[PDB]
């Protein structure tokens, strides 16, 4: 456990001083799990005797003193719904439960490059479906800074695992705030990079138009360390963006002086909380304090954000859940007698009530009689929610608000309200439909619960976010509170 | 009363790797052993586009004096099959790579246009064999580049048909991006046909026949059709909307569902895909890729080179007939003597021997000699009745056979 | 109004099973949330294009070169049933239950 908090970085250079050995920072690291996680409950399956492998050799490049990788003895947990070759990989669901890969992710790949060292899997909601993670077919995960609240969703294992001084960073998927959300609630710092950022290949998609790998630390750093690590092209992945230049950490520590921050009127809108809105608004005048120059705009479209998001992001997941039929892997039903049966018996006992909600709703949406409705019509709405952004982004270098409404909600206190559930993405889908890269930070705490504050920048400009997101992060962090839970 | 038919046509890319997958497009008898997470839809997996098939597809839909787009995208068609494991084929919907465009037929009758309204790239499916009373699935076969053919509904007759799956076979062929043979399922074809009494502008049932596998077998399973419906607009006849699968033995159609509306695919552009920007200096490479098509290439027999109206359709049924016999005329072989010989003589040849590789066997270099000494030389004919087959399937020259023997 | 009928049809298009208990409950949470998709309908999009793909990449084409498939029995591994290097289905389609 005694390097169980040390950031990437600190743990890194302690790492390369020989100050520490990897075999024993895995060691440390899953002391930490086998005491905090049955409490926690932020992990699936775990790779502990690989991972043990691995480290002993890296002990060995340490002695020979050749220590290869923008992170190398660094413990890593990663979202269950990123394909690792060889370990298991469920979504969360009982739909994959069992499922072992074969083949590898792109990110794993390059997380593996750098030497990193795989912990294990994180829980999530089912098919990166929730707020919550209460979905989830396995454990319902909690939020370290408060056992009675969620941790998030869908990544919700993800913020906590980072949270709880389980592993010093962790890989999340965003598709409307998977990301960006767990993080606020668990007083992490969580990035969903610009769309094309980080390849697809092994993300196990739910809605290929508004998917991505992002990562999840305790701080700004580490943070856009990782994201170097992951970033760059793959000729596995015909959407991911050729874009060279992945140096996001050139500009942390330069000042934003003169730094021009737009802060959209809805995003302390109506159905913002009190405390949240007092948190960012404080928020806000700390960074006047810093020389940002910080003014309102007008994003009069976000409020169709989240309708017109479920009706996409179904849609798609009423298209790439279908490989589930049971028949070459998954869940198969053993009832089935016909063929229709076991379709419809495999997917209907492998998959949790929200799950068959989006596709139920998706297939709808992109139904005879329906598509121009309901699906089309929300593609156009998509169209109006980046027009905003383009607009704004002429005049102003980032946009801020909060992560979500409020704080973190209770157990079980929305698990059985989709609606209510739902509303909590009012902040975060329209990052995702834009396409734009997003980062959450803390920025306070009411009753112990963390608040998060939002940065949205241009695409592809994730520096400046990481810029701004540190300069904050000097007036403002639970950098010290974590290791007091 | 015009039958009104149309032809959805499908052809395999002979392309070395898959539309959507670096998996190779050729395998082996071992089922499922030609495959990756891509063409077994495994989770998380993406589709990567073939250039190639691209090129070929726009290759043939020019062929084909379609518009090529300048914009083209792919999208999903969605639906469950233990064949098809994404439970979606990627193709295209709106922006086929092509449209309206056209080939000429000659029918009993004299000419014909008939309109050909789009081209689309897709990928096909796996295999299922039907054992017991289960069923075994070879995904070997999935993702194989196919390209989709639709004809204007300006077909009119079972014969028609006929000459419409030739011609377009024909031109195919010519293009080099499918050997297109039914046998071999490089070339597959289903039928549309309706009747409407005339005066009127209502139709009475409308019909798509599966289970067509030869150009001879799509006309019997049209015009049988044809005629069944023939008597149920007559007789008393109940209106509706089917699919009919053919009977190869008894050369009947059978009902085998009753369409309660129309197939619901729920088409919608792929997100995985980024869209094709089809420019000039593109669609120039693929244009100069393309020969003298059958047609004009027939035209060039007519005038020039004075040939007959029957031999020139034969000798331009094939791009290396057609080839080899112009080899061979340069070389010293008389135009006609050489078209004799082709037309009938090798032709029949290579149909008794099944010889349909016409390539390996004889040369225009061999049989340009065996027509001068049968011209000039030695006197005539007789002769020729063997001297050609063993010209064909064994040397080089038959003018050390005759002597040899 | 969404019917018992749609909800029906549409668990058929899904290829989800579906019970009357369960349809019924599902007749009304799908509408629930199609009320909640209704909220776009204040949305003015005359004029504005459908958006399909939040970038700007054009033609990423890959070279037709093979690449040997993966061992059968790589491929089968995962599958619960499978016969003689095959994925094994039901094909007794037929009607009470296809
Ligand atoms: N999880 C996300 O990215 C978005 C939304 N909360 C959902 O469950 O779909
Ligand atoms: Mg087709």
């Amino acid at each position: 456990m005694s390097i169980r908090y040390e950031s990437v970085e600190n743990l890194l250079t302690l790492i390369k001083d020989k100050k520490i050995k990897p075999s024993d920072v895995v060691k440390d690291i899953y002391d930490a799990i086998e005491e905090t996680d049955p409490t926690i409950k932020s992990f699936l399956a775990l790779d502990k005797e690989n991972a043990i492998k691995k480290a002993q050799e890296l002990d060995e490049l340490q002695a020979k003193d050749q220590m290869d990788g923008k992170l190398f003895g660094i413990p890593m947990g990663i979202k269950d719904n990123i394909i690792t070759n060889g370990l298991e990989t469920t979504c969360a669901s009982k739909m994959l439960e069992g499922f072992v890969p074969i083949y590898e992710s792109t990110v794993m790949e390059k997380l593996h490059k750098e030497n990193a060292v795989l912990i294990g899997k994180l829980n999530m909601d089912e098919f990166a479906m929730g707020g919550s993670t209460e979905t989830s077919y396995f454990k319902k995960t909690v939020n370290p800074f408060d056992h009675k609240a969620v941790p998030g969703g869908s990544s919700g294992g993800s913020a906590a695992a980072v949270a709880a001084g389980l592993v010093p960073l962790s890989l999340g998927s965003d598709t409307g705030g998977s990301i960006r959300q767990p993080a606020a609630y668990c007083g992490v710092v969580g990035m969903k990079p610009t769309y094309g950022r980080v390849s697809r290949f092994g993300l196990v998609a739910f809605a290929s138009s508004l998917d991505q790998i992002g990562p999840l630390t305790r701080n700004v750093k580490d943070n856009a360390i990782v994201l170097e690590a992951i970033s760059g092209a793959d000729v596995n992945d015909s959407t991911s963006a050729p874009v060279d230049d992945v140096d996001f950490t050139s500009e942390i520590g330069k000042d934003i002086k003169g730094l021009k921050v737009a802060l959209p009127k809805e995003y302390l809108g109506e159905g913002v909380a009190d405390d949240v809105k007092e948190a960012v608004q404080n928020a806000v005048e700390t960074l006047k304090s810093l020389g940002a120059v910080v003014e309102e705009v007008s994003l009069p479209n976000t409020k169709f954000g989240i309708p017109s998001y479920y009706v996409i992001a179904s849609s798609e997941a009423s298209s790439n859940l279908s490989r589930f039929d049971g028949i070459r892997y998954g869940y198969h039903s053993k009832e089935a007698h016909s063929l229709e049966e076991l379709y419809k018996m495999s997917r209907s006992e492998g998959f949790g009530k929200e799950v068959k909600r989006r596709i139920f709703l998706g297939t709808f949406a992109l139904s005879s009689g329906y598509y121009d409705a309901y699906y089309k019509k929300s593609q156009k709405v998509r169209t109006l929610i980046k027009n905003d952004f383009d607009k704004v982004f002429e005049n102003y270098d980032v946009v801020v608000g909060p992560t979500a409404p409020t704080t973190a909600f209770n157990l079980g206190e929305e698990i059985d309200d989709p609606l209510t559930m739902y509303a909590n993405d009012l902040l975060t889908t329209p990052v995702n439909l834009a396409g734009l890269p997003g980062i959450s930070v803390p920025c306070g705490q009411s009753n112990g619960r963390p608040i998060g504050l939002q940065f949205i920048g241009k695409p592809f400009d994730e520096k400046t976010l990481y810029r701004v997101a540190y300069q904050y992060e000097t007036q403002y962090n639970l950098h010290d509170v974590y290791e007091k839970l | 009363f015009e039958t009104v038919i149309g032809l959805e046509v499908h052809v395999e890319l002979k392309t070395d790797s898959k539309m959507f997958s670096p998996s190779p497009a050729h395998f082996g008898a071992e089922p499922n052993s030609n495959t990756n997470v891509i063409d077994l839809a495994y989770p998380g997996v993406l589709p990567v586009v073939n250039k190639r098939a691209v090129d070929w597809a726009m290759r043939a839909a020019m062929a084909l004096n379609m518009e090529i787009a300048t914009e083209s995208k792919f999208d999903r068609k969605n639906y469950f099959y233990p064949d098809n494991p994404k439970a979606y084929q990627i193709s295209q919907f709106d922006q086929p790579i092509g449209e309206n465009g056209y080939i000429d037929i000659e029918v009993d009758g004299e000419t014909k246009r008939i309109g050909i309204t789009r081209l689309h790239m897709e990928e096909d499916a796996g295999k299922s064999t039907h054992k017991g009373e289960y069923s075994l699935v070879d995904l070997n076969r999935q993702g194989t580049p196919l390209i989709e053919i639709v004809s204007e509904p300006d077909i009119r007759s079972p014969k028609e048909a006929y000459a419409y799956l030739e011609k377009l076979r024909s031109i195919i062929q010519y293009t080099g991006v499918s050997d297109v043979k039914m046998e071999e399922g490089s070339l597959r074809c289903d039928a549309n046909i309706s009747l409407r009494p005339y005066g009127q502008e209502k139709f009475g049932t409308k019909a798509e026949l599966k289970n067509l596998n030869s150009f001879n077998y799509v006309r019997k399973g049209l015009e049988y059709e044809e005629k069944r419906q023939e008597e149920e607009l007559l007789n008393g006849g109940e209106i509706g909307q089917e699919t009919r699968r053919f009977d190869e033995s008894t050369g009947k159609t059978i009902l085998m569902r009753v369409k309660e509306g129309s197939d619901d695919y729920r088409y919608f552009p792929e997100p995985d895909i980024v869209p094709l920007y089809i420019d000039d200096a593109w669609k120039e490479r693929v244009r100069q890729t393309i020969p003298e098509l059958p047609d004009e290439r027939k035209a060039k027999y007519v005038n020039e080179l004075g040939l007959p109206a029957y031999d020139a359709h034969v000798l331009t049924l094939t791009k290396e007939m057609s080839d080899f016999f112009e080899s061979t005329i340069e070389h010293g072989a008389d135009v006609k003597l050489t078209s004799n010989w082709l037309m009938g003589g090798v032709n029949e040849y290579l149909n008794k021997n099944q010889v349909e590789l016409l390539d390996t066997k004889l040369t225009p270099e061999n049989l340009a000699g065996m027509i001068k000494l049968i011209e000039d030389g030695t006197m005539s004919s007789k002769i020729a009745k063997k001297v050609f087959p063993e010209l064909a399937a064994k040397g080089g020259n038959a003018k050390q056979i005759m002597e040899d023997n | 109004k969404v019917t018992r009928e749609e909800v029906e049809h549409i668990a058929n298009l899904a290829r989800l099973q579906i019970s009357p208990e369960e349809t019924e409950e599902m007749a009304n949470t799908l509408e629930s949330i199609l009320d909640f998709a209704k909220q776009n309908d204040s949305a003015d999009t005359e004029g504005v294009e459908p958006t399909y793909h939040v970038l700007d990449l054009q033609n990423v084409l890959r070279e037709d070169k093979a690449i040997k498939g993966i061992p059968q029995e790589l491929a089968l591994k995962n599958a619960k049933e499978t016969e003689d290097g095959q994925f094994k289905v039901p094909t007794i389609m037929n009607e009470e239950d296809a």
